[PDB]
């Protein structure tokens, strides 16, 4: 609950599309920052990018977030190929429960 | 020899508009430009919320403007929340980094 400019928080969303990984990642960064519930499904998306920071990123984010819909997709990302992404997932659910 | 530039690099404010340019790059390129802080040993957490992808030119120069915080939300390379980082006690400078690792050493900015 952070009280927010809506302009940023589309912005880092469209983000989680660009073409570098560290935009991607850091987008994913800010969004759990945030803390908005418009971010989770752009976020969950994210849990499938192609580079490992990225994903784990994103699983950080969504924990922060708190949001129930993230527990599917958290379940997937805990059988990542990525050490670091399976790390995150795991403590990302610990944040809801 | 890549090397980096940051006008102004001293003296900033909470919002201050930076130039950060970029010499001896790899023709292009990418090159994360980020406010980054070394808050412990071996510890480093970049600001998530002012940060650009340039490409760098034929010549093998960049440049681009930046809005430096003294205070900010540090995050870790996979996404990990460090905490708050205060650049009037941290070390924190701006970087350009290319998707190896490799690029120019950081710039430091004082405030």
């Amino acid at each position: 609950h952070h009280h927010t400019d809506p302009e940023k928080v589309e912005m880092y969303i469209k983000n989680l599309q660009d073409d570098s990984y560290f935009v991607r990642r850091a987008a994913a960064a800010a969004l759990g920052k945030i803390g908005d519930e418009r971010a989770v499904e752009p976020l969950i998306k994210a849990l499938k990018d192609e580079d490992r920071f990225v994903r784990s990123s994103a699983a950080y984010a969504l924990g922060e977030i708190g949001d129930e819909r993230a527990v599917e997709p958290l379940i997937k990302a805990l059988k990542d190929e990525d050490w670091f992404v399976r790390r995150a997932a795991a403590v990302a659910l610990g944040e809801i429960g | 020899a890549p090397t980096a530039t940051v006008t102004p690099s001293s003296g900033l404010s909470d919002g201050t508009v930076v130039k950060v340019a970029g010499a001896g790059l790899q023709a292009g390129t990418a090159y994360w430009v980020a406010q980054w802080a070394r808050v412990d040993t071996g510890v480093w957490a970049y600001n998530p919320a002012d940060n650009s992808s340039v490409t760098a030119d034929a010549n093998g120069s960049a440049s681009t403007s930046l809005t430096v915080r003294r205070s900010f939300e540090g995050f870790l390379f996979d996404g990990t929340r460090w905490g708050t980082v205060d650049c009037t006690t941290a070390a924190c400078q701006v970087g350009l980094s290319d998707a190896a690792g490799n690029g120019p050493e950081g710039v430091a900015i004082s405030f």
